[PDB]
């Protein structure tokens, strides 16, 4: 049998398995990048599909 | 005693690249200029390598 | 290694597929009895499903043990899955495709690069038969191998809504599914299904042959149909509720018609374009195996 | 402007093939002195009506 | 490879190609390691020039 | 419109157009008239246009589908309007 979902029934449960991220995963940090500007503005292609 | 196979190989490479640049169609006049100068710079690279 | 029985791995109680329903662990078949249909004027005609590409995408050199079952189920059934082809780990099934590979597919649904202690796993031959087809999920997004995501849904409808006569005919009216429902029914159905150990189902579907495969196809038709139901709700153009004298009838219109919707909704899981490409590929492969 | 448009639609340059005919570039473009040692000619000076 | 953004419009862009060739001559091994990443640049060069 | 004037004008105009192309010995080729005309109409400013300019030979094709595939792959574009 599969277990009954805790949210399906009206009983309260005080031991639960909360997933969480370790120090290795990080989110919402700012991220460094090397931007490289076009060599000549006149050579830029605005158009093609 | 005289020929250096490395340098000769770079000669054929630069010759190829030069005829590659020469054959390159260009629109702007300035590109036509850089096309002609790049070949000279190539020639210079060849002597520096040799 | 768990040896595969004369029947499928699905004969083992360890891989029961059940949806929670009316306070019990209902078998999917007895949920589908709740389903009812309202034909519309429109018609589904099933076309031949194109033969899947011979090309198994190369497994990339991946150091880790990919959790394949989780990826597949979340792609087909997950409430929050997105960009399922960007990570591109389905190609990993191809690692199991080789004869005498060191890789094992654990009952966990993980793809170990090497057999490892105290981790039970499916018999490598059966897994090889499985991967030899399902690795092609690994090219669900590559343009040359993308499945049709429109026509294939007809088969879904036929295998779901279709009466035996309509299935023999190969055509059925576009139907509209309905069942008496509790709050958040389709979400809960989808989560009860995402928890399924469907690798057992697919492995048995690919490995079995002759009488065993046929007995499997009948014993497990309603499991397949449940997966088809979750998937179809993911592509149903709309999913309304109807009052019916102090009861509420959930109604999804329509079965067998992919509306290609990608906007999210509370009622059911949603396919992003990538999830569509994946489901389309999955249905191509799985329907191919289902008919032989 | 109109004579110019016709002229430049014939092209800013030309080459002379082995037959001795002038094949015009058919393409508007500025001249550079690089082209002076090329097979190309400024078209204004073709004297071709 | 330390990535190079290069459209290859100007003939002078041949410099980058040469930069690779020299690297492939002076350092065949290290080149052989970074060479697919080099192919990503070269493919731009070819799609534009050839 | 008097016929002599419509004729003299249409003639001068037609003589004015000069599609970019490479001539070739092979009997299997067709010039890709659509793409070459389109590159002309935009004075070869569009990426397909400057493609046609640096490689006029890309308009020649033996297989009709590759006439466009070669351009789509050279350009990285998914389509052309
Ligand atoms: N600019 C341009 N448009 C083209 C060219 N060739 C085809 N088309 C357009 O492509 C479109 C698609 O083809 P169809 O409309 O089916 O063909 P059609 O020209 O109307 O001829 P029929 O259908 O036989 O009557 C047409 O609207 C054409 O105008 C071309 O070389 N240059």
């Amino acid at each position: 049998q599969v277990g009954i979902p805790k949210l399906e029934v009206d009983h309260i449960s005080f031991s639960n398995v909360v997933s969480m991220m370790t120090a290795n995963i990080r989110t919402g940090d700012d991220m460094a990048v090397e931007r490289v500007n076009p060599d000549d503005v006149r050579a830029i292609n605005i158009r093609n599909a | 005693t005289v020929t250096n196979e490395f340098a000769s190989r770079f000669r054929t490479i630069v010759a190829t690249l030069a005829n590659v640049v020469n054959e390159r169609a260009v629109q702007d006049d300035m590109q036509k200029a850089t096309r002609s100068c790049t070949k000279q710079w190539l020639r210079h690279l060849e002597t520096q390598f040799d | 290694m768990l040896q595969q029985p004369t029947g499928g791995y699905t004969t083992l109680e360890q891989f029961a597929f059940t949806i929670r329903n009316d306070g019990t662990n209902a078998t999917p078949t007895q949920f589908l009895q709740l389903l009812s249909y309202e034909a519309t004027e429109n018609e589904l005609v099933k076309k031949t499903i194109p033969t899947p590409e011979t090309h198994l995408p190369s497994a990339r050199n991946v150091p880790g043990n990919v959790y394949i079952e989780d990826a597949i189920t979340q792609a087909l059934f997950g409430i929050s899955a997105q960009n399922v082809n960007a990570h591109g780990y389905f190609s990993r099934l191809s690692a199991l495709a080789l004869p005498n590979t060191s890789a094992r597919l654990g009952l966990d649904g993980v793809i170990y690069n090497s057999e490892t202690i105290n981790i039970p796993f499916y018999d490598p031959a059966a897994v090889a038969n499985f991967a030899a087809t399902y690795a092609k999920l690994g090219n669900a997004s590559t343009p040359r191998y993308r499945a049709d995501m429109i026509d294939i849904y007809a088969h879904v409808g036929l295998e779901l809504a279709g009466t035996d006569a309509e299935r023999a005919a190969g055509v059925m009216p576009v139907k509209r599914a309905k069942f008496d429902s509790w709050e958040g029914s389709l979400i809960s159905l989808s989560r009860d299904v995402v928890n399924w150990k469907i690798l057992a189902f697919l492995i048995d579907l690919c490995s079995l042959e002759g009488e065993a495969l046929r007995a499997f196809k009948t014993r497990n038709r309603d499991v397949f149909r449940m997966m088809l139901f979750i998937m179809s709700t993911a592509v149903a153009a709309n999913v309304v509720n109807r009052k019916v004298t102090k009861r509420v009838d959930r109604v999804l219109e329509y079965i067998g018609v992919n509306s290609m919707r990608t906007a999210g909704r509370t009622a059911t899981i949603t396919y992003d374009l990538s999830r569509h490409e994946f489901a389309a590929k999955f249905l191509q492969l799985t329907f191919t195996r289902w008919n032989a | 402007p109109v004579e110019y448009g016709i002229f430049v639609q014939r092209g800013a340059t030309y080459t002379i093939n082995a037959a001795g005919e002038f094949e015009f570039s058919g393409r508007n473009e500025k001249w550079d002195q690089a082209l002076y040692l090329s097979e190309h000619f400024p078209a204004l000076f073709s004297d071709v009506p | 490879l330390k990535k190079i953004a290069e459209s290859f419009e100007d003939p002078s862009s041949i410099v980058v190609v040469l930069e690779f060739i020299l690297f492939a001559l002076f350092f065949p091994t290290e080149f052989n390691r970074i060479k697919g990443d080099i192919q990503n640049v070269l493919l731009l060069f070819f799609s534009r020039w050839y | 419109i008097p016929a002599d004037e419509l004729i003299d004008n249409l003639h001068s105009w037609m003589r004015s157009v000069h599609l970019l192309h490479v001539r070739s010995e092979d009997n299997t080729l067709r010039y890709n008239w659509m793409l070459g005309v389109y590159a002309r109409s935009t004075n070869y400013t569009t990426p397909v246009g400057q493609l046609v300019v640096n490689a006029p030979a890309i308009l020649n094709y033996s297989n009709p589908q590759d006439a466009f595939n070669s351009v789509f792959v050279a350009l990285g574009i998914d389509y052309i309007d």
